[PDB]
């Protein structure tokens, strides 16, 4: 029925030796006078240093902004450390001032005719994802924004062969515009000999779900010119029912 | 004596930086856990730094600091609000008393040793409003923050939303969609055409992953897998491939939802933010974008 009282006794140590000016004592006083010491030393002492609780986890910063003309009533300094950017900047200026061109239109219909929250980016031509979560009152937002976050090509083929996707970064590889390999199946850019060399590869890539192969052969440039390449890839396989979504290549230049 | 005792206990309840309306309602030990822990936090803090309905109310979150051994340090008030439980109910406990085991070790991962920290975890919820912890009920909250030197945890737990009950409105550049737990599209809105440029029509047979840059196809797996364990995620600014040439960026905040007389999964239910336009405009990634 009691270690009730030996972690009141604990209690009574731990917050005994905190209170700093009760810590520089030789011997250590009785239960009330530990306590009301600390209720004076409370008093003697959770406002803007949530502001920074809020920099340090969230990596975030407060802002009001009028709802009618979208100026910046106010900004925390905390956007200083977010944005790389002076109070200043944020006090004559306008949020759509703030954030991209093609962000304006949300931005338009999240201060319209509650409670808010909506996605943009922001300048510090360079901006940044930020995540803005706030509320409207006398006619304002008062929200806080918050930030988070060629040698080759990569392609993704069906079990078949045929590609699916492939990287820009292929018209530089072997000269062709994606718009050339895609729906065509990638043994046909390979030299005959080397085919059932692909083929045969395919057939372990699906045989062993997940693990990766890799396969060096002749791929027909653009230029007609075959290509040493080694390529190497893996089975991407549905989270949920781990059947087998497609084939993921990156196929180097050797 | 208990007479001095039990009076003075209140009245150091009192002026903890807190409402008598709650200060007020306080068994000698939860004053003892709060005096503690408030002093904790303002040490800590004074570690980081060498009128606030604002911040409070601005938030769709709150604040947790939470040492390496477990225990809750510290709570913002509007906790109340997302969870049910208050402040005053969880400080000095131990998170993992609170939070769905299974999600303990990954909790333990993300407790020690980049200081950077993003996870969604599983907290107990007791909210129409309010029950008791009886029937208590699982809340995915995703959590963002830094861990600290000691060791120390100091995160904002943002609940995630469910589409069927919303509280804030929705723009133009946000659609959404229904999909099959395969991430199939089952349905989606016809904010889809103006968006992307797709008639929902034809991404009925189309399992999401047909959709996603190659490049996000990994990161999105790990959304997959978390969204079916947890029940709900955020998943990383990520691009989809648009109608024609490029793609666009994208958020999406994915539920499970499930059916409420049957109580099996039914579908996943997708806000999905656009943040952007078609980036790449002249360049063609798959071959339904060939087409025509
Ligand atoms: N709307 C968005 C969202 C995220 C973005 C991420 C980027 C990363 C690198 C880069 N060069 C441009 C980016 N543009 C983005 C535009």
């Amino acid at each position: 029925e009691r270690r009730r009282r030996n972690k009141m006794t604990a209690y009574i140590t731990e917050l005994s030796d905190m209170v700093p000016t009760c810590s520089a004592l030789a011997r250590k006083p009785d239960k009330l006078t530990i306590l009301r010491m600390a209720v004076s030393h409370m008093k003697s002492l959770t406002d803007q240093e949530l502001k920074h609780l809020i920099l340090e986890a969230a990596d975030g910063f407060l802002f009001i902004v009028s709802c009618e003309t979208g100026r910046v009533v106010y900004v925390s300094d905390s956007v200083t450390p977010v944005l790389n950017q002076p109070q200043s900047e944020w006090f004559g200026s306008t949020l759509y001032d703030q954030v991209h061109p093609d962000d304006v239109d949300k931005l338009r219909e999240q201060l319209s005719t509650s409670r808010r929250s909506f996605i943009c980016r922001m300048r510090c031509p360079h901006f940044v994802v930020v995540h803005c979560t706030g509320y409207i009152k006398a006619f304002c937002l008062v929200a806080i924004g918050r930030l988070q976050v060629p040698t080759e090509f990569i392609s993704r083929h069906n079990i078949e062969g045929i590609f699916t996707f492939v990287d820009h970064r292929c018209v530089a590889t072997v000269g062709y515009q994606p718009q050339e390999l895609l729906g065509k199946n990638i043994v046909e850019f390979c030299h005959p000999e080397d085919q059932q060399l692909l083929r045969d590869s395919f057939q372990q890539v699906v045989k062993l779900k997940g693990q990766v192969l890799s396969v060096m052969f002749r791929f027909r440039s653009k230029t007609r010119e075959w290509l040493w390449m080694r390529t190497s890839s893996f089975t991407f396989q549905n989270p949920y029912s781990d059947e087998i979504e497609y084939i993921i290549c990156t196929n180097t230049n050797v | 004596r208990r007479s001095k005792e039990t009076e003075v206990f209140y009245e150091l309840a009192h002026e903890l930086p807190l409402p008598h309306s709650v200060s007020s309602h306080l068994d000698k030990a939860s004053i003892m856990r709060l005096a503690i822990s408030f002093l904790r936090t303002h040490k800590l803090l004074s570690s980081v730094c060498s009128m606030d309905n604002l911040y409070l109310k601005a938030l769709e979150g709150f604040i947790a600091v939470v040492t390496q051994d477990g225990d809750m340090i510290f709570l913002s008030e509007n906790i109340s609000k997302f969870m049910g439980l208050t402040q005053v109910e969880l400080t000095g406990h131990s998170i993992f008393d609170f939070t769905h085991p299974c999600d303990h070790e990954e909790i333990r991962e993300n407790l020690t040793l980049s200081t950077e920290r993003d996870f969604f975890m599983r907290m107990k919820c007791t909210v129409g409003r309010t029950v008791n912890l009886k029937s208590a009920t699982w809340k995915v909250l995703h959590c963002t923050g830094q861990v600290r030197v000691l060791s120390c945890l100091i995160i904002m737990c943002e609940p995630i939303q469910h589409p069927s009950h919303m509280d804030i409105p929705l723009d133009s550049k946000t659609f959404l969609s229904r999909h099959s737990m395969d991430m199939k599209f089952t349905y989606c809105d016809d904010r889809i055409l103006e968006l992307i440029g797709y008639h929902p029509e034809e991404l009925l047979g189309r399992s999401a992953y047909e959709f996603y840059h190659a490049l996000d196809s990994e990161n999105m797996t790990k959304s997959h897998q978390n969204l079916c364990t947890k029940g709900q995620v955020v998943s990383g600014q990520y691009r989809m491939l648009a109608k024609h040439g490029g793609y666009v960026w994208l958020e999406t905040q994915g539920t499970v939802i499930y059916n409420p007389r049957n109580l099996q999964p039914q579908c996943i239910m997708c806000v999905n933010y656009v943040l952007s336009e078609i980036e790449k405009n002249d360049v063609v990634f798959s071959m339904d974008q060939t087409e025509s």
